[PDB]
C-alpha cells in the first residue's frame, strides 16, 4: 500500500527543511551589502 | 502489517509531537521574553 509513498513523502519533507534551514541561517539580509572599494577600517585588516 | 502500520504512525506521530514541543518551548520564550517583558536580543521578537 502507501508505506512507501509515506516514505518519499518523508523523505521530500526532510529535503524542504534542510533548504529552509539553510535560507533561515544565511538569508537575514533584504539586501546584499558590498564592502567599499577602500579598505580603510582604521587599522583593522578584514582580508582573511 | 497493520502493526507496522500502526508503528509507523506512532513514531512520526512522536517525531511531529517533537517538533511541535520544540514550537511549543519557542513560544512560551517569546511569551515570557517579549510578551512577559522586552527583549534586548535582536530579531527574537521581531526585525528592529
Ligand atoms: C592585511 O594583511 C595582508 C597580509 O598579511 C596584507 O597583504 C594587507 O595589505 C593587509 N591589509 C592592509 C589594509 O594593509
Amino acid at each position: 500500500g502507501s508505506f512507501c509513498t509515506q516514505l518519499n513523502r518523508a523523505l521530500t519533507g526532510i529535503a524542504v527543511e534542510q533548504d529552509k534551514n539553510t535560507q533561515e541561517v544565511f538569508a537575514q539580509v533584504k539586501q546584499i551589502y558590498k564592502t567599499p572599494p577602500i579598505k580603510d577600517f582604521g587599522g583593522f585588516n578584514f582580508s582573511q | 502489517g497493520r502493526l507496522q502500520s500502526l508503528q509507523t504512525y506512532v513514531t512520526q506521530q512522536l517525531i511531529r509531537a517533537a517538533e511541535i514541543r520544540a514550537s511549543a518551548n519557542l513560544a512560551a520564550t517569546k511569551m515570557s521574553e517579549c510578551v512577559l517583558g522586552q527583549s534586548k536580543r535582536v530579531d527574537f521578537c521581531g526585525k528592529g
